[PDB]
């Protein structure tokens, strides 16, 4: 082995923020790195756009005063326009027709409102950065000395429409002895069966006129020339929509850079509506997926051919994060490291603190994006009231005197075994005794009185189709359950320095993402840090992945490395690869399925490697996102809250990524200022009066507005708008594939003198319209 | 059902039969009665399922025609 890429598998995020570096963001290369930093700015600002034109007007006005006292012409117009290389963000003659319609100053102004009716405001794109290594095992980024150059290859594919439908996830129902992310007990006592399902768009019969509804593109970038590639589809595949799957460019340094599409989901025709969560006949949408290669030719002839399984790697675009710095309790690549254990060794998995304090720090953070994590979770309540006395260390302490302080927090969580809270129905059905999520499907009968409490967290899970089931609600899988049973137990290790930076859980996540920032394994850093913001749980289907990438089937190389520290964890670095077809979009496979249904008897026939079926596991382009809803927007709308009979505490589906409770600006601007503010108006209030109150009275103020979160779904016009208007879960997933450029995003913020008031010095705000 | 009113050429060539009082024909198992016999019954659909199809990559299915 010469040369790797990384990461493994790259994540690109769809937005309609241009391709362009200056305005679009980066897929971590280092987990936890900007998790308060204030600065952030996810949505296209009006600076953003400023500085861009002048740099455009930085020359143009020595020229375009040639010109002035040479009196527009429609020409006059295109010698301006061809100065400002602005035509890669806005068409042609929306720049000229602004300009013929009217002093430096005014050909600015006429251009900025162009590029500001377009991107202001504008979801930036998240792109990937994909970097070679040279080998010995990666020890340092190529360096490219001239007469080297890197040729860099892209195939995606997009299969949704040619896919089955998504009912709940396949492996389920597959016999296994059990993993890290899934205990044997789900299949085995059948808490949550698989389902059949059929044939997305089942009217295209025969495979060969299926192939049309896969769309596929691909492209080649080089270290010679950074001009920026489209990849660029066609749906159906070859009346007709060109579907932009992504963008590809290359620096000198040779690093490919990877955009996602701008978030076009569209059907043939206007009267198809996308009123399913994840199946809807005639869609397609611009999330793709593919392979990607390279080639390294040094000036001494020498050529390295960067293909096979254990060096090249993958992309899949995904939804876009709608809150960057929350992270997911359980991520993907906590699936990947799962994936690796077996169920039945869990009892040599050694435990450190740096193990577990992921799930309660994210835990912690859920309150900015989910109401039931903000005044409904005793273990948050805990941690605050730790906190609030510097006392947080004692967390850290494994010994008899703090036993009953980990057992607590412990008791509280759910057991992936899915068998606590269960009457047995007469041996055998597994029957929870805990709080139910009932069907929308109602039956006037007495509902059965829940004599378990309800464990954590509050989130849904892949069983949510069957009431009952333990495994309608979200367990932190195996492995990281074993993490904290340790803990409990106190069969757990830490060091001295880590005490020392553990009075409040926010000192210890500072100090844990200093040693992310400075641990020197950035290749493999750069692989988890791709996929750590993803979502791990629960599939139905999910957000970005499902649940294949929960089995290590799916990977050709899934190997512990070492810790992120040598005396600190934090869960560990993995070398990771993706399984992958080597032809690519020539695979003869790229068009397989398993006739008029899918089931989980395919899913059992593909476990043998040699067999017919095993092709599953084996990725063509498009295989790691057909199984998501198309349009995504669809799955998005689906994705936030389900109400119980009881009030609180409200379940989320996925609120880390797709938040469903925020604090918005509107709150922000009336609690950020202080009494002593040189402001004309405090908080929202005339200087006068804020300052006319109690100190007493001003903070609580804050306070109270501070506590205001908006539904997420009401951060823009999902048809809940107007006088007598519906509303309702419909109407979201249908005005989604509109508006889900103009949902709020969530972003850290400061609080320069909270005072007394009890508000943190850093706040995350949802930024709408 | 309409289709067996107006659209069932079954039905219509019992009825071509039937007004010729020759509806006995059908009723004869001999050689020069078998083209008679032999045109409506290939009308009918076979419970094999294995007609009017063409397999689709052979794994393999059956897909109608
Ligand atoms: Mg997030």
């Amino acid at each position: 082995c010469q040369y790797k890429i990384y990461p493994p598998l790259g994540i690109a995020r769809v937005g309609n923020g241009p391709a362009i570096k200056p305005l679009s963001l980066s897929t971590p290369e280092v987990p936890w790195a900007h998790l308060y930093d204030t600065n952030v700015q996810y949505l296209v600002t009006q600076q953003e756009l400023e500085q861009l034109l002048e740099e455009a007007f930085g020359n143009v006005i020595n020229e375009i005063s040639q010109i002035k006292t040479k009196l527009f012409k429609q020409e006059e117009i295109e010698t301006i326009t061809g100065l400002l290389g602005l035509s890669h963000l806005v068409p042609q003659q929306q720049l000229s027709r602004s300009l013929d319609n009217l002093i430096v100053q005014q050909i600015k102004g006429a251009l900025l409102k162009v590029l500001s009716d377009h991107y202001l405001h504008a979801v930036k794109k998240q792109a990937q950065n994909f970097y070679i290594y040279k080998c010995d095992n990666p020890v340092e980024k190529l360096k490219l000395t001239d007469g080297d150059k890197v040729t860099w290859r892209v195939e995606v594919a997009n299969k949704k429409s040619f896919w089955y439908d998504y009912n709940n996830a396949l492996d389920l129902s597959l016999h296994t002895q059990g993993s890290g992310n899934l205990s044997k007990n789900v299949s085995k006592h059948r808490l949550a069966p698989a389902m059949t399902a059929k044939r997305r768009n089942p009217n295209v019969i025969t495979n060969s006129l299926r192939k049309q509804l896969v769309i596929s593109s691909q492209g080649s970038v080089s270290s010679d020339n950074n001009t920026q590639v489209p990849l660029r589809g066609k749906f159906p595949a070859n009346e007709r929509h060109n579907v932009l799957q992504g963008s590809i460019e290359c620096d000198n340094e040779g690093v490919l850079r990877f955009y996602a599409g701008n978030g076009i989901s569209q059907a043939l025709s206007p009267s198809s509506l996308n009123t399913d969560f994840a199946d809807n006949s005639n869609w397609f949408d611009d999330i793709c997926d593919g392979r990607v290669t390279a080639v390294v030719e040094l000036k001494n002839g020498d050529t390295f051919e960067i293909q096979d399984e254990q060096s090249s790697a993958w992309v899949a675009t995904t939804p876009p994060d709608y809150a960057p710095q929350i992270e997911p309790i359980v991520t993907m690549y906590d699936m990947v490291s799962g994936a690796a254990l077996k169920e039945q060794d869990l009892d040599n998995l050694t435990t450190q603190f740096s193990d577990v304090f992921p799930i309660l720090y994210r835990l912690y953070r859920m309150q900015w994006v989910n109401q039931a994590d903000f005044t409904d979770n005793a273990v948050n309540t805990q941690i605050r009231e730790l906190n609030s006395e510097l006392g947080f260390a004692q967390l850290l302490d494994n010994s008899a005197s703090a036993k009953s302080l980990r057992e607590g927090i412990f008791n509280q969580f759910r057991n992936p075994l899915f068998d606590q809270d269960i009457d047995v129905d007469d041996p055998n059905e597994w029957v929870s005794n805990s709080r139910i999520i009932p069907s929308k499907d109602e039956t006037n009968i007495a509902a059965k009185p829940a004599t378990s409490s309800l464990k954590l967290p509050f989130y849904p899970n892949d069983g949510i189709d069957y009431p009952g089931s333990p495994v309608q609600w979200f367990a932190i899988p195996p492995f990281m359950y074993q993490h904290l049973q340790n803990w409990a137990a106190g069969d757990f290790s830490v060091t001295q320095v880590e005490k020392e930076s553990a009075n409040t859980i926010e000192e210890l996540g500072l100090f844990y993402s200093e040693q992310f920032k400075n641990s020197p394994n950035s290749a493999l850093l750069c692989a988890r840090g791709a996929l750590d913001a993803l979502y791990g749980g629960g599939f139905h289907p999910g957000v970005e992945l499902t649940w294949p990438m929960r089995h290590n089937l799916i990977y050709s190389q899934n190997d512990y490395v070492s810790s992120v520290t040598p005396e600190i964890n934090l869960l560990g670095l993995r070398e990771f690869r993706l399984k992958q077809d080597l032809q690519g979009l020539n695979s003869p496979n790229m068009y397989q399925d398993f006739g008029h249904v899918i089931a989980v008897d395919n899913v059992t026939a593909s476990i043998d490697p040699n067999s017919d079926a095993a092709w599953l596991w084996r990725s063509t382009p498009g295989d790691l996102t057909k199984w998501m809803g198309i349009p995504w927007q669809s799955d998005a709308a689906s994705c936030q809250a389900v109400y119980t009979p009881e009030d609180f505490p409200i379940p989320s589906w996925w609120a880390a990524n797709l938040p469903v409770h925020v604090l918005p600006l509107a709150r922000y601007n009336k609690f950020k200022d202080s009494q002593s503010a040189d402001l004309p108006e405090i908080n929202g209030m005339t200087h006068s009066i804020a300052q006319g109150m109690s100190e007493e009275t001003f903070e609580h103020l804050r306070l109270e507005q501070f506590s205001q979160r908006l539904d997420w779904l009401h951060t823009a016009d999902l048809g809940f708008v107007g006088y007598a208007a519906e509303g309702g879960y419909t109407n979201g997933l249908i005005q989604m594939v509109s508006q889900w450029k103009n949902m709020a995003m969530v972003m850290a913020r400061p609080v320069e003198n909270p005072g007394s008031s009890g508000i943190p010095n850093v706040v995350y705000v949802a930024y709408s319209q | 059902n309409q289709a067996d009113f107006t659209d069932n050429a079954v039905n219509t060539q019992i009825r071509e039969l039937n007004s010729e009082l020759g509806f006995a024909q059908l009723l004869d198992n001999s050689a020069s009665a078998k083209s008679l016999r032999e045109g409506i019954f290939n009308q009918f659909r076979n419970p094999l399922f294995d007609q009017d199809i063409d397999v689709d990559d052979p794994s393999n299915e059956w897909v109608s025609n």
